[PDB]
C-alpha cells in the first residue's frame, strides 16, 4: 500500500492505570449486595503501555485488552485482528467510518502499514484483496474498550465518559457494559489499531488483562460503584475474606503460607552389573 | 431466491450459496406439496426444526426429469460421476419438482449443458468448469474441432412434447454439518401465552422453574436479565417478547 | 433412433418358455413399453416402463432390462398367447424422431 | 373412456381426405392424442402425437404432411399429396393419466383409408 516513515523513534512510555477497568462480568441484576467473582480482569495500578506524531505497532493479544483513547477529533478509525493477517488465515476487521460500523470476517491481503487518509476522507488503504468471507454486520472525552475471545466468542465491553484533563489518565471509578457478542470461532494472537496529509495529536492506552477475582458493590439500581483487587496487599484480602468494604479492629487470618520445592533430586545406587555384550 | 429465482443454473456449473445467520424454518418446506420429491437421509425432515447447525450450503441445479434418480449417496450414473457427485455420509437433503412451464421452449430450450465425457469420476462436492475438448485417439487433438474429438458437454433437447422423464426438473440440494464453531442457523422453537398470579411452570430461555409471575416495579434493567439475591435464586426474570 | 426386435418369429410348446429381446440404439433408460396385437384387433398394453405390468394381465408376462438392451420372457405359454408383440420407447425429442416402433415378432405355439 | 374414429374411402392419389376422432367418458384436454398406422401384415408405424395443451409433433418419415387439429371433442387429422403406398389402417390412442406420453392404453376400433384409381 502506502509506507510513512516520517515518525519520530522514541521508546514507549508508562502510566499507572489506577482504579479503571471494571466490566459488568454477567447479564444479572443484582442490589445492595457485594458479590465476590473471578475473571478475567485488568489489575488494579497495574502498568499500562502508552502510545503517541502517529504510533501503531503490532502488538500481541494473549487474553484481553483495555483499549483507552482521548481524543478530541476522533482520530482513530478501527481495529484489525488475526494471525497471520497474509490471508493464510481469518482476520477479524472493524471500521468505524463516517458511514457506520463495518464488520468482517474476510481473509484479508493486509499491507504493511495499514492506514486512513482525510474535510473529506478519500485514501483507503488498509488491505489490497478481501475473499473467502464468513461474516458481515452493520451496526476531552475517552472511549475505553475491553475485548475478550472465549469458547469462539468475540465480546466487546464499551463506555464513554467526559474529563476535563488534558494529559493524565483520571483516578475514578467507571464500569463499563457489553455491547456485542461476535460468535466467531477465531483464534486471535495479535491485532493492531487503525488512524485516518494531517497529523493529529492523538495517543491511546493499552493494557493487559489475566485471571483475578474481585470484589464489586451493586447500589440500589444494580450499578457497580466500587471494586477491592483481592491481591493487591495484605488490607484487601482481609475485605475478601469478611466480604465487606470495613473491617473493623482485630486480628483476621486470610491465606496460607508455603514454601516451594526448587530442585529435583534421584538417586540410584552405584551403576554396575554392567552387561559385557562384547 | 434460491428454490424459486429468474435464472438456474446447469448441473455442471450449479450455483452454491451459504445459508448462515439464519432462522431457518423448514415446516413451511414440508408443508409445501408443490415439489415432486422430498426425502432425506440421516435426519427425517420432521424434526429438522429442533436440530441446530453450524451452517447450511444449498446447491442448485436444472437436469432432466428422469435423471434425479442419479442424485443420491451410492448412486453410479452419468451426470452423477461427471457433474454433480454426492458422499456416501452425505447429511442433508434434495427437493426438486416439475418446472416445464418455464424450462421448457416449443423449439427447444438450448440455454442448459450436461457434461458426457472426463477423465476419471470427481470427488463429492467438486465442480468442473474446463471446456477442454476429451481426446480418444493418438494424435494431439491440441483443441480443434473435429473427429475423434469429443466435446464433452452437450445440450437438454428440453420441449413440451418429450416425455416426462425427458421434462426439465429443478432441483434444490440443502447439506447441514458440526464443527468447532458456534452453531447459528435451526428453527425458531415457539412461544406462549403469557399467565400471572398463578402459580405455573415457566421457561425463560433455560430459566426452567415454577413460581407465581406477578408484576414488580424492581429496577430498571438497563440490559440486564435475570434477578438474583444473596443465595442462587432467581428473584426477577425479564419478559423476552 | 432405431428399434430392433429378435427373433422375428420364435415357437414353443405349452410347457415351455420364449425370450423376446428388443434393443434400443440410443440410452433411454428405463422408458419402454410393450403391446400384444392379435390378428385384426387393437393393440393391448401388457408391459410400461419394461418393469410394469399393466392392469388386467396376467403374471405370467415378465419384462426386465435398462439403459440399451431389453427383454421379455412369457412363461408356461398357452394357445392364447399366439399374436404379435411390438416394442416402443421414446428417443427423446431434440435426439430422435420423438418414437418409434420396433420390427416385431410372431409368435406361435403348438 | 370409449375411442372410436372414422372417415376410411376410397379415393386417387393426391386427393386430400380427412379422419375424425372422437373422445367419449373423458376430457381431452388432460390426455394426448397420437395417431400410428399399420400397413396390412406388416408392423406398427407412428404417425404424430398432439399434448394436451395444443402442441403437435410429428415424425420424419411423414415428411410434414399431415396436420393434426384439436377442437372439443374432434381430434382429427388431414393430409395432402396421397401415394399408392398409403392404404393402411389408421388409429387414435388414448393416455393412461397426466404426463406418462407415449403409453397408448386405449384404442379405437380402427379404420382403413384404400388409394387406387
Ligand atoms: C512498504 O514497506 C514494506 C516493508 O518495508 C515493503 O515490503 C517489501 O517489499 C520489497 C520489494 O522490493 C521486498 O523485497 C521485501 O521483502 C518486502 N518486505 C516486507 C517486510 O514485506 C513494501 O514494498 C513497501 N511498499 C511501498 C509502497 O513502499
Ligand atoms: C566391539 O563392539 C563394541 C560395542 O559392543 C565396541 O565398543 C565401541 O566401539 C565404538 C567403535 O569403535 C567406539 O566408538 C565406542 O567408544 C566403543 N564403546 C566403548 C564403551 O568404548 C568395540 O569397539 C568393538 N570392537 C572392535 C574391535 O571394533
Ligand atoms: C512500569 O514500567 C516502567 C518501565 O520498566 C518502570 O519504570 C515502572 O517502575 C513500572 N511501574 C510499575 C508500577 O510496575
Ligand atoms: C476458504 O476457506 C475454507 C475454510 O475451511 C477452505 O476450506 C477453502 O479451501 C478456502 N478456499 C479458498 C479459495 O481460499
Ligand atoms: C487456533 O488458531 C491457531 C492459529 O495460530 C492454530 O494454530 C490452532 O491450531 C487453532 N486451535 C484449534 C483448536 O484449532
Ligand atoms: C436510582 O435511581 C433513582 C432515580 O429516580 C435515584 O433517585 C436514586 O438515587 C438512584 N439510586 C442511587 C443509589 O443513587
Ligand atoms: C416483538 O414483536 C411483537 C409483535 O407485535 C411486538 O408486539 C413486541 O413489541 C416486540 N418486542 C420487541 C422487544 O421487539
Amino acid at each position: 500500500c502506502v509506507n510513512l516513515t516520517t515518525r519520530t523513534q522514541l521508546p514507549p512510555a508508562y502510566t499507572n492505570s489506577f482504579t479503571r477497568g471494571v466490566y459488568y462480568p454477567d447479564k444479572v441484576f443484582r442490589s445492595s449486595v457485594l458479590h465476590s467473582t473471578q475473571d478475567l480482569f485488568l489489575p488494579f495500578f497495574s502498568n499500562v503501555t502508552w502510545f503517541h506524531r502517529f504510533d501503531n505497532p503490532v502488538l500481541p493479544f494473549n487474553d484481553g485488552v483495555y483499549f483507552a483513547s482521548t481524543e478530541k477529533s476522533n482520530i482513530i478509525r478501527g481495529w484489525i485482528f488475526g494471525t497471520t493477517l497474509d490471508s493464510k488465515t481469518q482476520s477479524l476487521l472493524i471500521v468505524n467510518n463516517a458511514t457506520n460500523v463495518v464488520i468482517k470476517v474476510c481473509e484479508f491481503q493486509f499491507c504493511n502499514d495499514p492506514f486512513l487518509g482525510v474535510w473529506m476522507e478519500s485514501e483507503f488503504r488498509v488491505y489490497s484483496s478481501a475473499n473467502n468471507c464468513t461474516f458481515e454486520y452493520v451496526s476531552k472525552n475517552l472511549r475505553e474498550f475491553v475485548f475478550k475471545n472465549i469458547d469462539g466468542y468475540f465480546k466487546i465491553y464499551s463506555k464513554h465518559t467526559p474529563i476535563n484533563l488534558v494529559r493524565d489518565l483520571p483516578q475514578g471509578f467507571s464500569a463499563l457494559e457489553p455491547l456485542v457478542d461476535l460468535p466467531i470461532g477465531i483464534n486471535i494472537t495479535r491485532f493492531q489499531t487503525l488512524l485516518a496529509w494531517t497529523a493529529g495529536a492523538a495517543a491511546y492506552y493499552v493494557g493487559y488483562l489475566q485471571p483475578r477475582t474481585f470484589l464489586l458493590k451493586y447500589n440500589e439500581n444494580g450499578t457497580i460503584t466500587d471494586a477491592v483487587d483481592c491481591a493487591l496487599d495484605p488490607l484487601s484480602e482481609t475485605k475478601c475474606t469478611l466480604k465487606s468494604f470495613t473491617v473493623e479492629k482485630g486480628i483476621y487470618q486470610t491465606s496460607n503460607f508455603r514454601v516451594q520445592p526448587t530442585e529435583s533430586i534421584v538417586r540410584f545406587p552405584n551403576i554396575t552389573n554392567l552387561c559385557p555384550f562384547g | 431466491e434460491v428454490f424459486n429465482a429468474t435464472r438456474f443454473a446447469s448441473v455442471y456449473a450449479w450455483n452454491r450459496k451459504r445459508i448462515s445467520n439464519c432462522v431457518a424454518d423448514y415446516s413451511v418446506l414440508y408443508n409445501s406439496a408443490s415439489f415432486s420429491t422430498f426425502k432425506c437421509y440421516g435426519v427425517s425432515p420432521t424434526k429438522l426444526n429442533d436440530l441446530c447447525f453450524t451452517n447450511v450450503y444449498a446447491d442448485s441445479f436444472v437436469i432432466r426429469g428422469d435423471e434425479v434418480r442419479q442424485i443420491a449417496p451410492g448412486q453410479t450414473g452419468k451426470i452423477a460421476d461427471y457433474n454433480y457427485k454426492l458422499p456416501d455420509d452425505f447429511t442433508g437433503c434434495v427437493i426438486a419438482w416439475n418446472s416445464n412451464n418455464l424450462d421448457s421452449k416449443v423449439g427447444g430450450n438450448y440455454n442448459y449443458l450436461y457434461r458426457l465425457f472426463r477423465k476419471s469420476n470427481l470427488k463429492p462436492f467438486e465442480r468442473d468448469i474446463s471446456t477442454e475438448i476429451y481426446q480418444a485417439g493418438s494424435t494431439p487433438c491440441n483443441g480443434v474441432e473435429g473427429f475423434n474429438c469429443y466435446f464433452p458437454l452437450q445440450s437438454y433437447g428440453f420441449q413440451p412434447t418429450n416425455g416426462v422423464g425427458y421434462q426439465p426438473y429443478r432441483v434444490v440440494v440443502l447439506s447441514f454439518e458440526l464443527l468447532h464453531a458456534p452453531a447459528t442457523v435451526c428453527g425458531p422453537k415457539k412461544s406462549t401465552n403469557l399467565v400471572k398470579n398463578k402459580c405455573v411452570n415457566f421457561n425463560f430461555n433455560g430459566l426452567t422453574g415454577t413460581g407465581v409471575l406477578t408484576e414488580s416495579n424492581k429496577k430498571f434493567l438497563p440490559f440486564q436479565q435475570f434477578g438474583r439475591d444473596i443465595a442462587d435464586t432467581t428473584d426477577a426474570v425479564r419478559d423476552p417478547q | 433412433q432405431v428399434l430392433t426386435q429378435t427373433p422375428s418369429s420364435v415357437s414353443a410348446a405349452v410347457g415351455g418358455t420364449v425370450t423376446i429381446n428388443c434393443q434400443a440404439s440410443e440410452d433411454i433408460y428405463d422408458n419402454l413399453v410393450w403391446y400384444q396385437q392379435k390378428p385384426g384387433q387393437p393393440p393391448k398394453l401388457l408391459i410400461y416402463d419394461a418393469s410394469t405390468l399393466a392392469f388386467g394381465v396376467s403374471s405370467r408376462f415378465r419384462g426386465s432390462g435398462s439403459g440399451t438392451h431389453f427383454t421379455l420372457t412369457m412363461r408356461d405359454v398357452q394357445c392364447d398367447d399366439a399374436a404379435t408383440y411390438y416394442c416402443q420407447g421414446e428417443f427423446s425429442c431434440s435426439s430422435g424422431d420423438c418414437t418409434a416402433f420396433g420390427g416385431g415378432t410372431e409368435v406361435v405355439v403348438k | 373412456q370409449s375411442v372410436e374414429e372414422s372417415g376410411g374411402r376410397l379415393v386417387t392419389p393426391g386427393t386430400p381426405l380427412t379422419l375424425t376422432c372422437t373422445v367419449s367418458g373423458f376430457s381431452l384436454s388432460r390426455y394426448a392424442m397420437s395417431w400410428v398406422r399399420q400397413a396390412p401384415g406388416k408392423g406398427l408405424e407412428w404417425i404424430g402425437i398432439i399434448v394436451d395443451s395444443g402442441h403437435t409433433a410429428y415424425a420424419s418419415w411423414a415428411k410434414g404432411r399431415f396436420t393434426i387439429s384439436r377442437t372439443s371433442t374432434t381430434v382429427d387429422l388431414k393430409m395432402t399429396s396421397l401415394t399408392t403406398e398409403d392404404t393402411a389402417t389408421y388409429f387414435c390412442a388414448r393416455e393412461t393419466g397426466g404426463g406418462a406420453f407415449y403409453v397408448f392404453e386405449f384404442w379405437g376400433p380402427g379404420t382403413v383409408v384404400t388409394v387406387s384409381s
